[PDB]
RNA sequence: GUAAAUUUAACUGUUAGUCCAAAGAGGAACAGCUCUUUGGACACUAGGAAAAAACCUUGUAGAGAGAGUAAAAAAUUUAACA
């Protein structure tokens, strides 16, 4: 690159800002890819020594959606230490009082359970809805790729496409529906 | 008319991969006989500097340029500043164009010249051994040889 | 109009295989940004205009707080070690190229 | 002489000055400065990619942590470029 | 080597990765054709002896 | 004349890039006019 | 209503209805028919 | 197919034993229970089953910033009846 020495380092180990979008996403896949960024395993250079994380701006975290019955089903317990601190708290629950804590928890418990989690949760970014700020936003680079493909609900559909799928089944003409 | 085997199109009727065709072959070897020409063309007029190479050597593979130091873990039965051919060349490469042998490169082809340049020994490696509450102990201390090879030059010659 | 991958990030990479089939060759020169694809580099009548220089002296709590703000990183980062330690630290760290 | 850079020989101190000057000696028009890479911008450690265009064609490009020092980057790049004395440049015959 | 062309060569390791998903492409396209159809040009097998 | 002390890393280069260091914007498409991402120009 | 793991129908005026995840046999001319999945 | 065996000479040390599989006995067709037999392993290495004696993979010793593998990650969601 006929780079100088120290340009080229700089260059090399910059950190970068990546958004990323909610809005009907899977907490877990957004966590996982979050994750991977916060750490910099996207790096080639990655190494646990080199501090070569990466911010992650993730956006409309009150818009995720869970799979199943996970709103009813999955718990968030905790306990303050005095007698009596264990609380438990559906995740419709905890999704209603803090409306990032779900997405902040399942980024924290994939990220590795040592001193530099901290570090990289400090890294991270999380906004409930579609205002970010202004500083933030003229720091972002690069939106990913949603993980899941948000399956355009029947209304959405166009006429094109509504006529182009076959018709299935004849009904009776006598069959009041 | 639908054919008998038509699917109307589902979220999971396709596989969800892009359909992809490959080249035909006939256009595709006169292609790739274009693309050797131009490579073989930039080698004869010299568009390109300061090569770099992948050598199988003592079992190791190792990315060399010219000019580098490489230590090998053994004793390699040359005098010291004596000139020898790297040979069995994974790769060698340059800027906007790069040569893959399958697995080898042939000698015609490319050559590394490296140059024995030291012979010496490694600092003392500890072997010790210990089993607890079974008055188990060893220690030895041993010391490899080893050989420091300088690459001086990569060639390559007009071949493909 | 097949190409293993998108080409237009790095180098315009094309394969090929030589007559006898015992080597591939790659073609892969520099992709180069576009002129278009960039973006422009960005832009006390009587007395002297003297220099504005006050530096607060912030205790130690709310300086390492805004060193964390301004580095986005924890306290622990900013808050000092012991003799020991500093001691321990080599001065002279080996250098390769 | 081996494993330095050019600029780690001989020392400059306007290589814009240098650049625009060589490239008005062999006609070209003046190199003009854009913004080809940018992250982060608000924060304390930004990164700024810098390209010297000529004719609307890239003929450098350079990083920094700053616009000012990466285009001085750039203009480093491209006299080195155009001096030969480059990286990746023919090593020495021995 | 392949983690250090990854990092200090760049343009040969997306040589390589387009040389992989050819081979990959190649081996669906002979595993979807099931005939004897060309073997493909980089599937080839240089032999031994 | 060197010290037989232990040697990290057994080999040195000087010029270990032909083609450039890998920095994140190498494999990195560039954008029309470079807008930034939700930049509403 | 009476815990029950297998539900039995006692009159021919009982029915099953499955609500809130659990069946349920409900009688409405004899209520002491009424039987509650477990 | 293999390379050990028997004898002669000279002695020490071990002779308070655990789990697993299998065939039994006692006990409750209890026990990380007790008692025999056959075979492993442990009382020696390394990998796996979360940590790990006894389960599974693996043994003969060093250096290597190479490579191929062994064992090796649990799956399941139920009640209409003329
Ligand atoms: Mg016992
Ligand atoms: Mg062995
Ligand atoms: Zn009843």
């Amino acid at each position: 690159s006929s780079f100088s020495r120290a340009p080229q380092q700089w260059a090399t180990f910059a950190r970068i800002w990546y958004l990323l979008d909610g809005k009907m996403q899977p907490p877990g896949k957004l966590a996982a890819m979050a994750s991977i960024r916060l750490q910099g395993l996207h790096k080639p250079v990655y190494h646990a020594l080199s501090d070569c994380g990466d911010h992650v701006v993730i956006m409309n975290t009150r818009h995720i959606a869970f799979s199943g019955n996970k709103w009813e089903q999955k718990v968030y317990s905790s306990h303050t230490g005095y007698p009596g601190g264990f609380r438990q708290v559906t995740a419709a629950q905890l999704h209603l009082r803090d409306p990032v804590a779900i997405v902040k928890l399942a980024i924290y418990g994939m990220l590795p359970k040592n001193l530099h989690r901290r570090t990289m949760m400090e890294r991270l970014h999380l906004f409930p809805d579609e205002y970010i700020p202004e500083d933030i936003l003229k720091n972002l680079v690069e939106e990913l790729p949603q993980p899941r493909k948000i399956p355009k609900r029947l209304d959405e559909y166009t006429q094109e496409e509504i006529d182009a799928f076959p018709r299935l089944w004849t009904p009776p003409e006598d069959y009041r529906l | 008319s639908y054919l008998p085997g038509y699917v109307p199109k589902t979220s999971l009727s396709s596989p969800p991969w892009p359909e992809v065709v490959l080249p035909d072959p006939v256009e595709e070897t006169r292609h790739h006989a274009e693309v050797v020409k131009k490579v073989n063309e930039m080698i004869v007029t010299g568009q390109y500097g300061r090569l770099f190479a992948v050598v199988h050597f003592a079992s190791r593979q190792w990315k060399v340029t010219s000019e580098d130091l490489i230590l090998i873990g053994n004793e390699l039965d040359l005098a010291c500043g004596e000139r020898i051919r790297l040979e069995k060349v994974l790769l060698v490469g340059a800027d906007n164009f790069t040569l893959l042998g399958k697995p080898l490169l042939g000698k015609d082809l490319v050559r590394v010249e490296a140059t024995v340049i030291e012979k010496t020994e490694s600092w003392p490696r500890i072997i010790m051994r210990f089993r607890k509450r079974k008055n188990f102990k060893k220690k030895r201390i041993v010391t490899t040889p080893q050989t420091v090879l300088r690459i001086n030059s990569i060639e390559i010659a007009p071949c493909l | 109009t097949y190409s293993p991958l998108p080409d237009d990030y790095n180098c315009n990479v094309e394969l090929a295989l030589t007559s006898d089939g015992r080597t591939i060759v790659c073609y892969h020169p520099s992709v180069d940004i576009p002129y278009e694809h960039t973006k422009p580099i960005p832009r006390d009548q009587v007395l002297k205009t003297r220099l504005e220089e006050k530096v607060e002296h912030l205790e130690e709590g709310p300086m390492i707080e805004q060193l964390s703000k301004m580095f986005f990183t924890t306290k622990h980062r900013w808050y000092p070690h012991g003799r020991y330690h500093r001691c321990r630290k080599n001065l002279n760290p080996p250098k390769d190229r | 002489m081996t494993g330095k850079e050019l600029f780690e020989m001989w020392k400059i101190i306007n290589p814009m000055g240098l650049l625009v000057e060589e490239l008005k000696k062999r006609n070209v028009s003046a190199p003009e400065s854009r913004l080809t890479r940018q992250s982060g911008g608000t924060t304390a450690l930004p990164l700024y990619f810098v390209g010297l265009y000529c004719d609307k064609k890239l003929i450098a490009e350079g990083p920094g942590e700053t616009v000012l020092v990466a285009e001085e980057e750039a203009a480093r790049v491209a006299l080195r470029k155009l001096y030969g004395f480059t990286e990746n440049r023919r090593p020495w015959n021995y | 080597v392949l983690a250090d062309l990854a990092i200090y060569e760049p343009k040969t390791f997306k040589s390589l990765a387009a040389l992989a998903s050819r081979r990959r492409h190649e081996g669906f396209a002979a595993a979807l054709g099931d005939g004897k159809e060309p073997e493909g040009i980089f599937s080839r097998v240089v032999q031994y002896h | 004349g060197l010290d037989v002390i232990r040697i990290r890393k057994p080999f040195h280069t000087d010029n270990p890039s032909i083609q450039g260091q890998w920095h994140p914007f190498t494999n990195k498409p560039t954008t029309f006019r470079g807008l930034r991402p939700r930049e509403v120009q | 209503f009476k815990n029950k793991t297998v539900l039995k129908k006692r009159c021919k005026d009982c029915y099953l209805v499955k609500r809130r995840g659990r069946w349920y046999v409900y009688c409405k001319t004899h209520p002491r028919h009424k039987q509650r999945q477990m």
